């Protein structure tokens, strides 16, 4: 939603996180996708523990 | 340059996630800065880590106060009393930790 | 107990360091960084050119 | 998980209980009383396990008697260590301190 909010679309491969849309994407959209690229490895770790 | 960058930004998130460290365990910094600063030089040189070298090593828990511990050792000898550094020969190597 | 399952967690944040080695920032800047010595280079080419 | 260093070493079996379980150990020195621990050097490492301890006089002298000389005891130096697995029970299988 938060990269639907300027109108761009989403592709993740598991690991790996990322969207497709032309043009730059907003600066705190890809500070959203690190946080949740971070919690979402993390969440990893606390799962195998 | 790209080594010294990347082990700044190890820097930075290892000090985000050791913060909430650092004040959970107040007097146990020294420890935590060391092992910052070895994730640090594992991001800028690649060189590797083993747990077995970075886990502290339980040395005695709790008797629960009452009784105090009382270790008795009539047999005092240096290996007993400052007790003993084992030596693990693995591929070859009295590597120790 | 509790600092040893916390420094087995810190153990383990290789994995997230390692991934974060890879993230957006992290191209932005060794983009940036090769930017500057591709530059460097650069002007060495055509210079020579 | 290795079987070598979890399987229970067998140090004395029963003797009937009649008659007593005698050992007379007239070369009363620290390996053979408190017996010894081997070092079997698998893949170039001398690892070591429970199975690699070897019962002394005085393993085999449980429930029975331990006969010993003085002179083997105040000669080899091993009474002290005795006197010692005697008051604190501690027997310690020796080792090369290689």
């Amino acid at each position: 939603r938060e990269a639907q909010e300027a109108g761009f679309a989403l592709s993740t491969n598991g690991e790996r996180l990322e969207l497709t849309g032309p043009g730059p994407v907003p600066a705190e959209l890809s500070a959203r996708l690190e946080e949740v690229t971070l919690g979402s490895l993390a969440a990893s770790a606390e799962l195998e523990v | 340059a790209l080594r010294r960058l990347r082990r700044d930004w190890a820097l930075h998130y290892l000090n985000n996630r050791f913060e909430p460290l650092f004040q959970r365990f107040p007097q146990a910094r020294a420890y935590l800065e060391a092992l910052r600063a070895r994730l640090a030089r594992y991001a800028e040189t690649g060189e590797p880590l083993d747990p077995a070298q970075w886990r502290p090593n339980l040395l005695t828990s709790s008797s629960s106060g009452t009784p105090p511990p009382i270790v008795y050792e009539p047999y005092a000898t240096a290996p007993r009393l400052f007790g003993r550094l084992d030596y693990l020969v693995d591929r070859g190597v009295w590597s120790t930790n | 107990i509790h600092l040893a399952e916390a420094v087995e967690g810190l153990l383990l944040e290789v994995n997230r360091l390692d991934e974060l080695f890879r993230q957006g920032s992290f191209l932005r800047e060794k983009t940036q960084l090769e930017a500057r010595f591709k530059e460097a280079r650069e002007q060495q080419l055509e210079a020579l050119r | 998980l290795d079987p070598a260093q979890w399987r229970p070493n067998l140090l004395t079996s029963s003797s009937s209980g009649t008659p007593p379980p005698i050992v007379y150990e007239p070369y009363a020195t620290a390996p053979r009383l408190f017996g010894r621990l081997d070092y079997l050097v698998d893949r170039g490492v001398w690892s070591t396990n429970v199975s690699l301890i070897r019962p002394g006089a005085v393993h085999r002298a449980q429930g029975g008697y331990l006969i010993l000389d003085a002179l083997s005891l105040k000669r080899e130096g091993t009474w002290e260590a005795f006197k010692r697995a005697l008051r604190n029970g501690q027997v310690e299988p020796v080792t090369e301190p290689q």
